[PDB]
């Protein structure tokens, strides 16, 4: 009688799907993988860079059944996207595990669609946790694994031996475009919190604590006469912040999160950068070589692509009380600044219909007319911008 | 210093520093090389030394070269790359040096050759050689000897 | 490089 | 309940460190891994090709602690070096196992630092034993493994499922610079013998038996009517050598060392090239189809480049009793013949300092003057040679 | 270097 | 052919 | 090649 | 580099 992983895989593999998508920006075609989150509603998680600038979404199950899917949420900061199947019929959901209990040395199984061949299974172990540094602006707390992962495994599942999802295969370190035994996946607890926000709002409510800091190396640890050689170092607390309301001062060193030790500042930033607003958590601090614990609650932070689904390069939000859609800032050379819109513009209406907020506006983007006339105002002036 | 050399015969030892020629200070080794490379054989001159911080004056006299005396060119008016000199007492012209990629080595000349004759006239020294080249023969048949063998080499 | 949370 | 490797790693991983190196040659900075051999003394083994011509060396543990380390020993013929941590405080050493009991099929766990990402663990198995040929002059008895190993894994530890050190990860076979599943490690028993000489003497006392030989193929066994198709074939025994004193004759086939069978001559060559002088070992011979066993005892064992660093091609030694440095033989066209050295010269001195032997010579080479003037003698002549 | 999927 | 690490 | 022990 | 007179 032989040990095998086939008994567990015949259970979970239907929950892993492959994703066929066609779009443009210059038409292109690409493909990735995805994991069934809610078998009833048809929720499939994948990477946001898999569904960026996507017109048509087609999914193929393990059994060859084809369905259609629509965008639900997207988060380029964490590279997690959620889609929902149209006409969900006869699906199998996957069990999720608690990634905060993961240990380096546990066995891992990667499931995806490398090179569009179909559902491909690979094995490995947890190479490391908390790895980060590929893109300093992203909320990255990747799990490293020697599980073979190539182009297409994106949005795939990284699981344990009991069929429980531990991570979503995301990216690899390959000097040649082919796996050399280093893949990265986003832990489940992160994806657990991210999806739950995308279920209710279609976006993630980013809450912040209001603190600045930087990584603790052994060099700075010696400078502050602090014993811990790694962790989060408290630079300053912002006024009226939860940390200020909790009693956190500059010169403190963060060591743990809810008792769970802290691996780095880069992981800690991604940890709470995905937790929903109001999440009650406990932290371990170290000021003057004395251990302190504090309990905290996240606060709101108050801050185009998410609304057009195809025109990026402009951060926009609502204005005042029913004052339209003001655009915060624009990046040069992007699909937004290519139509003339600049920072400070306030979209008041479009196509003979007034726009009080971002919800009133998308009522026209869903009307999908042939030509759009945006009645923005720059300053006290009244102008128009046309599209399509 | 080479054995049987005028410097060795004059009392010049290795590791010494030359400073003057006939009183005139020396600017460099390469400049002195050019000075004496033009002086006729047997030219008597005086030198200034510096050994262990001690100044030395020496009388000397230029000598001939049993090694690399006459290069090929000045005899053929177009063939360079073979330094040669006389052997024994009218025993031919041994080639001291042959350069790689030069008109002499392009006809096959190597070190150790000993020219005995050419064009039915025995050749004993560079003058007897030049006595045939001034005749400017159309083709040259050299009765040289490499080692114990008697061979020929042709020209034009 | 100081980052915000 | 799931099988996992985390329990072994949580106790063993602190023993593996990462190494940062600065040197000059064109100044360079290199990075790799290390292994704590002695926790108290702070001896850390690594690959010699990691620490050559290194001016500044700092070592970072698994927990992030930084230290400064100094060189102890180096041996490029086997690619093993030993460094010492300054101020060794609260370290964890690794237990080394008997690699001569390893078998093709054992599970292996690799530990290193690929691309400076951090302590990365990968899994694999023993692909083969006795591998050599990547560098024929090196004493290589490599273990082949499919454990993932990339740039930076060098000096890392290769351990069994119990965390006992079996080998030091050295090189990979990568035509593209990314791992494809072929790592090579030097067995611990070789590392155990090579480190023990650097602790007491700082170098390796290279011993010799005094025999020539080559690999035994299947074709040669037919001609010699030998049964075994692999081993060491004795071309000759050198006079007054340990092996000659032991009763070894030409035409013999060596089969075992200390009861352990031998994989190849190039592997057997690597075995003894690590043991200290005088080690009493047992050999398995085969002459006329009869097995003979013998105990042996290594005996002690010159180029211009051994005292020069850059100028080779002239054989030299000392003359008589304090009679200078005589030149044995020179090859026409070498860095020594590029400066005029001929066979038979007798180095009397240099730079107004007398030279009686290689030791009085090496007293002035360490003074490193800008220009050198050898006072040698060829026959009845006294000549000079210049350098630099 | 670092690459996506 | 063969590479180092 | 001839190798030495 | 020593040359001959």
């Amino acid at each position: 009688q032989m040990p095998s992983l086939a008994p567990m895989l015949e259970k979970v593999m239907p929950s892993v799907v492959s994703i066929n998508v066609e779009g443009s920006t210059q038409k292109f075609m690409a493909l990735g993988s995805g994991v069934i989150i809610d078998a009833d509603k048809g929720y499939v998680v994948t990477n946001n860079h898999v569904v960026d600038n996507a017109t048509v979404i087609k999914v193929q199950l393990s059994d060859g059944r084809k369905f259609d899917a629509k965008m639900v949420g997207k988060d380029p900061r964490s590279d997690i996207a959620l889609i929902q199947i149209q006409n969900p019929k006869n699906l199998t959901a996957i069990k999720m595990a608690d990634s905060d209990a993961l240990r380096v040395g546990d066995y891992t199984v990667a499931i995806g669609n490398p090179f569009g061949l179909g559902e491909t299974v690979t094995s490995g172990i947890v190479s490391a946790l908390g790895r980060s540094g590929l893109n300093a602006e992203n909320y990255e707390n990747f799990i490293q694994t020697d599980a073979a992962i190539n182009r297409g495994n994106a949005g795939g599942a990284l699981v344990n031996l009991n069929g429980e999802l531990i991570g979503i295969n995301t990216a690899i370190l390959a000097p040649d475009g082919g796996n050399i035994g280093i893949g990265f996946a986003i832990p489940s607890n992160m994806v657990k919190n991210l999806t739950s926000q995308m279920v209710e709002y279609g976006q993630v409510k980013r809450g912040e604590l209001g603190i600045m800091g930087t990584e603790l190396n052994s060099e700075l640890a010696k400078a502050m006469k602090v014993d811990a050689q790694r962790g989060a170092f408290v630079s300053q607390v912002l006024p009226n912040s939860s940390a200020a309301k909790a009693g956190i001062k500059a010169g403190d060193v963060i060591t743990s999160l809810n008792g769970k030790p802290i691996s780095s500042f880069a992981a800690l930033r991604a940890q709470v950068g995905t937790m929903p607003v109001g999440s009650k958590l406990t932290l371990g601090l170290l000021r003057d070589g004395k251990q302190v614990n504090v309990n905290l609650e996240l606060q709101q932070s108050s801050q185009s692509s998410s609304i057009f689904n195809g025109i990026e390069g402009a951060e926009m939000s609502n204005k005042g009380k029913d004052q339209g859609v003001v655009v915060n800032n624009v990046k040069t050379g992007t699909p937004a600044a290519q139509i003339g819109l600049k920072k400070g513009d306030v979209i008041i209406g479009a196509n003979q219909q007034a726009v009080k907020n971002i919800a009133e506006l998308r009522k026209v983007l869903d009307s999908k007319p042939s030509v759009l006339a945006l009645n923005i105002q720059r300053g006290d002036s009244t102008i128009y911008l046309l599209m399509q | 210093v080479l054995p049987n050399s005028s410097a060795a015969k004059a009392g010049i030892k290795a590791g010494d520093v030359i400073t003057s020629l006939n009183g005139k200070p020396i600017s460099s080794f390469a400049a002195l090389r050019a000075q004496v490379g033009t002086m006729p054989v047997g030219s008597k001159l005086t030198l200034g030394l510096l050994r262990d911080g001690k100044q030395v004056n020496v009388n000397l006299e230029l000598q001939q070269s049993s090694q690399n005396q006459v290069d090929s060119s000045s005899i053929f008016n177009g063939i360079e790359g073979a330094e040669m000199s006389n052997k024994g007492k009218d025993q031919g012209v041994v080639v001291n040096n042959v350069k790689t990629g030069t008109p002499a080595a392009q006809i096959g000349l190597k070190k150790g050759d000993v020219i005995i004759g050419a064009n039915q006239q025995a050749v004993k020294n560079i003058a007897e050689l030049r006595k045939v080249l001034d005749s400017k023969p159309s083709v040259l048949a050299l009765n040289i000897q490499r080692g114990d063998s008697t061979i020929y080499l042709l020209m034009q | 490089c100081y980052r915000k949370l």
